[PDB]
């Protein structure tokens, strides 16, 4: 029953500001501090700041001039504002309860991937990779979803809404010119394949795209 | 600021063996209140990090006994007993004793396991893709070990060296194996030029390549 839900933009123009709301449920903000961390392939994990239960805020000195953290106790909401964004502020921004002493509310948000770019949003096209008998070896059949031509990152792909987790391979996105492509695969028994339906669930949050694509024999 | 240095960057371990991950704080990390806020996190690819160990050596709820933390002042260790496919991902230490709080660089767990020959699957472009004038021909090479592999494409008996987009997963969370996707990006018009398409996997296991193909008509 503990959750840290995050809402914020995928895409932000250079030199503009970023606003992200973390909504807590399960613990009270009058009792516990909430942190903000980002992840980027450049500098790995970076701690940005914290708003303690009483309303005291501390910040990472390297960002203190452009960073603001506030909250509403009654709404269970923590707000993150960063100003004057530059290209290398592109990252996944997380609200987090960490650095725990006594409690058990250690939890990370899903994260908000913020891309600092002037480009525009493009959803993916989702194409099935329908096996055929050339997609089977031994008893197992491998299925796929091709997620093509989207911007910005990320897309998330599950199979059967996450219930099918074993044998799931999600290949990292790659850039073809100015758009991302990725594929995902699931391997299942050939026994499941006449009777069962297998579905891939693709989400592109930057564009509110949520697509369920049925994969079936060829 | 306190620097956390994790070593090694990448950690080879045998399936069933003990892993030991080191993290070193540049100076001591006792908070004013007396607590040492050294935390260990695990991050699987695509997922958020999750707490394993807090206050140097205390296990978080739901974390198996196999994980343990120890160490002292500047020198900290995470130990994983009976390393398993589920333990795969990137491990990070974190110090929350002196502001600004900081993370180590990360330690990727690499599991050492027996050889496995790849499964090969090939996928013609879908009609929905063709409808929009593109044609991606995709071949998956699944569930192999070790990571090193060659893929050859053939189009009507002639090999296609060039213009093959290859992407790799990290080790599989079930069987500690690798997978690769290899894509030929064509137009609908260029795809229909040919009839036979073949994907061939050369992997140290076998001297014979593993082959799949399809025909358009
Ligand atoms: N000797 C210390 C002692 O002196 P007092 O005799 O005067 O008590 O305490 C002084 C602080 O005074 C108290 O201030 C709190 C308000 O605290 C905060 C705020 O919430 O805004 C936070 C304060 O920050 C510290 C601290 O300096 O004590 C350091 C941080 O590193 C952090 O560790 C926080 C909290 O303890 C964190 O709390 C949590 C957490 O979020 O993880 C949550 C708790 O539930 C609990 O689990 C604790 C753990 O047990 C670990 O401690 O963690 O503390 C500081 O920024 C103050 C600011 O100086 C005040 O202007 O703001 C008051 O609480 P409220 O009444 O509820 O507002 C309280 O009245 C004061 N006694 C300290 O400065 C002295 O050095
Ligand atoms: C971003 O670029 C600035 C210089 O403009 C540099 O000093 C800073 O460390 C960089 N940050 C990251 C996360 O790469």
């Amino acid at each position: 029953e503990v959750q840290l839900q995050e809402s914020g933009p995928g895409l932000v123009q250079p030199s503009q500001s970023l606003s992200i709301t973390c909504t807590v449920s399960g613990f009270s903000l009058t009792t516990y501090g909430v942190h903000w961390v980002r992840q980027s392939p450049g500098k790995g994990l970076e701690w940005l700041g914290v708003i303690w239960s009483g309303g005291t805020t501390e910040y990472n000195a390297a960002f203190i001039s452009r960073l603001s953290i506030s909250k509403d106790n009654s709404k269970s909401q923590v707000f993150f504002k960063m100003n004057s964004l530059q290209t290398n502020d592109t990252a996944i921004y997380f609200c987090v309860r960490m650095r725990i002493t006594t409690d058990w509310f250690a939890y990370w948000g899903q994260g908000t991937l913020v891309t600092v770019s002037a480009a525009k949003t493009t959803p993916p096209s989702v194409y099935p990779l329908a096996p055929g008998s050339a997609a089977q070896t031994n008893s197992m059949v491998t299925l796929g979803c091709l997620v093509k031509g989207y911007f910005p990152e990320p897309v998330t792909v599950t199979w059967n809404s996450g219930s099918l987790s074993s044998g799931v391979h999600t290949f990292p996105a790659v850039l073809q010119s100015d758009l991302y492509t990725l594929s995902s695969s699931v391997t299942v028994p050939s026994s499941t394949w006449p009777s069962e339906t297998v579905t891939c669930n693709v989400a592109h949050p930057a564009s509110s795209t949520k697509v369920d694509k049925k994969i079936v024999p060829r | 600021d306190v620097l956390m240095t994790q070593t090694p960057l990448s950690l080879p371990v045998s399936l069933g063996d003990q892993a030991s991950i080191s993290c070193r704080s540049s100076q001591t990390i006792v908070h004013k209140n007396g607590n040492t806020y050294l935390e260990w996190y695990l991050q699987k690819p695509g997922q958020s990090p999750k707490l394993l160990i807090y206050k140097v050596s205390n296990r978080f709820s739901g974390v198996p006994d196999r994980f343990s933390g120890s160490g002292s002042g500047t020198d900290f260790t995470l130990k994983i007993s009976r390393v398993e496919a589920a333990d795969l991902g990137v491990y990070y230490c974190f110090q929350g004793s002196h502001v600004p709080y900081t993370f180590g660089g990360g330690t990727k767990l690499e599991i050492k396991r027996a050889d496995a020959a790849p499964t090969v699957s090939i996928f013609p472009p879908s009609s929905e893709q063709l409808t929009s004038g593109g044609a991606s021909v995709v071949c998956f090479l699944n569930n192999f070990y070790p990571k090193d592999i060659n893929v050859k494409w053939k189009i009507d008996g002639s090999e296609r060296q060039n213009g093959v987009l290859n992407s790799w997963t990290d080790q599989d969370s079930k069987d500690s194996t690798y997978s690769m996707s290899s894509t030929l990006t064509l137009t609908k018009d260029e795809y229909e030029r040919h009839n036979s398409y073949t994907c061939e996997a050369t992997h140290k296991t076998s001297t014979s390549p593993i082959v799949k193909s399809f025909n358009r008509n």
